[PDB]
């Protein structure tokens, strides 16, 4: 990830940025210690 | 019988050197192309970071 | 690039110009940055104080031996910089 800590309210949403080297984005993120799994389909970059 | 000084010693100082025209990069897949403009011979060095 | 003037047949040790003041250099860090006269431009008629950065007349000025302008150069470290001083002599 790009960020290390975030400020959370009682309800809502937060956005994060991350860098990967895998053709797919399947990884476990922990927010406040609670884990979740992210699924995606990463595309190759345009910049050589 | 004696010793005489040798004048005009070699001292450090600052002095300018030219800065060449910076090249244009024409990057491509696992490679770069440098378009070099040099009115006088200038030294280019490259090395891989591995 | 620095412009200064002196009079004809001027006494030794007299004021010429404040280099550190005109360049905007701080006064308490000339020795830390190694203020020094450049070896290329050495003038027997001029001398500068390393601590204060004030140029002074060293030897008695004479147009017959000179002739015109007097050229001097200083260099500083951290960062490496060079400055030029030119003095006009009246008659």
């Amino acid at each position: 990830l790009k960020e290390a800590t975030t400020h959370v309210t009682a309800v809502g949403s937060i956005t994060l940025h991350f860098s990967t080297s895998s053709p797919q984005a399947n990884f476990i993120v922990s927010l406040c210690g609670k884990k979740s799994t992210c699924n995606a389909e990463c595309k190759p970059p345009a910049d050589h | 019988q004696g010793k005489l000084h040798i004048p005009f010693r070699l001292t450090p100082t600052v002095c300018p050197v030219p800065l060449a025209h910076t090249p244009t990069v024409m990057k491509w897949f696992k490679g770069i192309t440098l378009h070099l403009t040099a009115t006088r011979p200038t030294l280019l060095t490259t090395r891989k970071l591995g | 690039q620095l412009h200064y003037t002196v009079q004809e047949e001027q006494e030794h040790g007299t004021f010429v110009g404040n280099i550190a003041e005109d360049l905007g250099l701080d006064i308490t860090k000339l020795s830390a940055r190694r203020f020094q006269t450049a070896p290329n431009s050495r003038s027997p008629y001029l001398e500068l104080n390393l601590e204060t950065g004030v140029l002074y007349v060293n030897e008695k000025i004479d147009r017959e031996q000179i002739c015109c302008l007097l050229h001097l150069e200083v260099f500083l470290e951290n960062p490496l910089e060079l400055f030029r001083v030119e003095i006009e002599v009246l008659d």
